[PDB]
């Protein structure tokens, strides 16, 4: 329950409050834990500065703004660091276009070196219309990760997942494909197979 | 003996991996190449 | 199953060894930040040459401070590197054991 | 496949034809690079369609052949063609000598880059007349440093070599360069270019 | 802290010069010596210039 200015004012206080020193030592220890986190995760100056200045708006979290101190923040931050390292050199100024809301799909695919159409399909299947936050970017990453994992298109993995196998209720509804739709799904899915 | 050869292979993996990590830690160390580039530039201009 | 009389298969498969992973490379990642702002200038009481010489010696002191700081930084950094190397040596020695 | 009807190779095409799937597997290429290959071939049609003629399959298989022989991917071939002198021409509109001329050009280039140990995106960036897409932090620090450091007083002068000299320090630094004379020389070069 | 002190002294010197030459336009300390990207290093050389 503190700010930095008050931190300083009561620090110049010679500990004139008995129970406040407990939360001050806790406050120092939580800076210690945050520093331990950034050190072990090996995050560097520029991306951490981007995340802090943006207030983690360019990360996004579940039911909690900016970033809390739980496993979800740690996991997401590690993923973002791994991705930002795998970006290469130009990826750094990608962070630049991440700082503002210029993060666009075609430039994203170009810097990725992958096909644009894959990203279009991931955008339409993940439901994301714009990369407001790293929530969207990470979800598109996972969608394309699945698509490349099976060596196939994002549309058909969308469709396979789209088959709610509940067969006339006990869930949303029966997304069972028709006979010809089943055949076409199979045809496309097996297309990327060797001899 | 085969199992022996396998774990010396994973040993060589350990060597390579922490060599690469050492490289990264040197890259991210405080006195990097960006520092020296800035320092070169400002010194050269003021010197001239 | 078109085997031998004792179950030996007549056809041999392939291993299909993967492409193997890739080593990640780190790039110089920089965030541009500005320098400190100009403060307004108030007026002194000494004349120009005296202030010239006093600020001269102060700035010399500051510059030697800067260079001493840098040498400290270098020694610190190499010291860290050598400690890291020793750690790696320890774990490698355990594996060789 | 020797039936000649129209089929769409649109990767975004819902309900892809069985013939599209057959082309997919026969070519050993995914849909995205297949569509890239259609673009490069210029045998495209509206909504990313194509007739199932023998000649189109022939040309696609030929380009795939060129990709696989020189140990390079479809996109890498596309980019090297874009920098190749035969850029701006569809492979379908190639003269009888234009083919062997092209193949020897690309063999010698691939051998050159093999012995010179330079990748494909490195060369694509190294040669392209295309820019990044926005303003970079490096040029931002350039603005934060060049603007205070120098002024217009000598910026209206006619002696270009002196201006190149005085600009050389920052360019060498921010560009991670060996010596200021390298910066001055490369500035002279780029004035020989006049890019923008 | 030392750099703050010398920045104060340099601006005092500049104003004294401005009064001596009775021309209030000449400026040399135009900021940026404390380059935050480099922990505000090496500003003494800029002040020397």
């Amino acid at each position: 329950g503190l700010d930095i200015a008050g931190f300083m004012t009561l620090v110049l206080k010679e500990s004139l409050n008995a129970n406040e020193t407990t939360q001050l030592v806790q406050f120092c220890h939580v800076m210690a834990q945050l520093s331990l986190s950034v050190q072990t995760l090996r995050l560097s100056e520029a991306e951490l500065s981007v995340l802090v200045i943006s207030g983690f708006a360019v990360l996004g979290a579940k039911n909690q703004p900016a970033g809390q101190h739980n496993i979800d923040t740690l996991f997401s931050l590690y993923r973002f660091h791994q991705w930002i390292n795998g970006l290469g050199n130009p990826g750094s100024d990608t962070l630049d276009m991440l700082r503002q809301q210029t993060l666009t799909a075609d430039r994203l695919a170009s810097v990725m070196g992958l096909d644009i159409s894959m990203v279009t399909q991931a955008m339409v299947s993940a439901g994301v219309n714009q990369l407001q936050c790293w929530q969207d970017i990470n979800t598109v990453l996972q969608w394309i990760d699945v698509a490349s994992a099976l060596h196939t298109m994002p549309s058909v993995i969308r469709t396979l997942v789209n088959i709610r196998y509940v067969t006339a209720l006990n869930k949303a509804e029966s997304n069972l494909p028709s006979w010809d739709e089943w055949q076409t799904l199979a045809e496309n899915m097996e297309a990327g197979l060797s001899t | 003996r085969r199992e022996a050869a396998q774990m010396q292979v994973e040993y060589q993996e350990t060597q390579q991996a922490h060599t690469q990590a050492q490289l990264e830690l040197l890259q991210r160390k405080f006195t990097n190449k960006a520092l020296y580039s800035w320092m070169r530039g400002k010194l050269s201009a003021i010197y001239y | 199953h078109n085997l031998s009389i004792d179950g030996q298969p007549l056809s041999l498969a392939i291993y299909a060894e993967p492409t193997d992973p890739k080593a990640l490379l780190t790039s110089m990642v920089q965030a541009s930040q500005g320098g400190s702002a100009v403060l307004p200038g108030t007026l002194s009481l000494y004349r120009f040459p005296v202030m010239l010489e006093r600020t001269r010696n102060l700035v010399a002191q500051l510059t030697q401070f800067g260079t001493s700081l840098l040498s400290m930084a270098e020694h610190d950094d190499a010291d860290e590197l050598t400690t890291l190397l020793l750690q790696q040596g320890m774990e490698l020695a355990t594996q060789s054991i | 496949e020797a039936d000649g009807n129209t089929v769409s190779i649109d990767p975004d095409e819902e309900q892809s034809t069985f013939a599209r799937s057959a082309l997919m597997r026969g070519l050993g290429v995914n849909s995205g690079e297949l569509y890239q290959l259609g673009k490069l071939a210029g045998v495209l049609d509206a909504q990313n369609t194509i007739t199932l003629s023998v000649f189109v399959i022939s040309s696609l298989y030929r380009l795939t052949l060129l990709a696989r022989v020189h140990q390079l991917t479809v996109n890498e071939l596309c980019m090297l063609y874009g920098l190749s002198p035969f850029n701006g021409k569809t492979t379908a509109s190639l003269s009888s000598g234009e083919l062997p001329r092209l193949v020897i050009w690309l063999y010698q280039v691939t051998q050159w880059l093999t012995e010179a140990e330079i990748t494909t995106e490195a060369i694509w960036l190294l040669c392209t007349p295309e820019f990044s897409g926005n303003i970079s932090p490096e040029i931002s620090n350039l603005l934060n440093n060049l603007r205070p450091s120098i002024s217009e007083d000598m910026a209206q002068s006619h002696n270009r070599e002196l201006q190149a000299e005085i600009l050389a320090p920052f360019i060498a630094a921010t560009l991670h360069l060996a010596s200021p004379d390298m910066a001055r020389y490369i500035l002279l070069w780029t004035d020989n270019l006049r890019p923008g | 802290q030392f750099f703050d002190l010398t920045q104060s002294f340099c601006l005092m010197a500049q104003e004294a010069l401005r009064r001596e030459l009775t021309d209030n336009g000449v400026t040399f300390i135009r900021g940026g010596a404390w380059n935050g990207t480099t922990a505000g290093l090496m500003a003494g050389e800029t002040l020397l210039l």
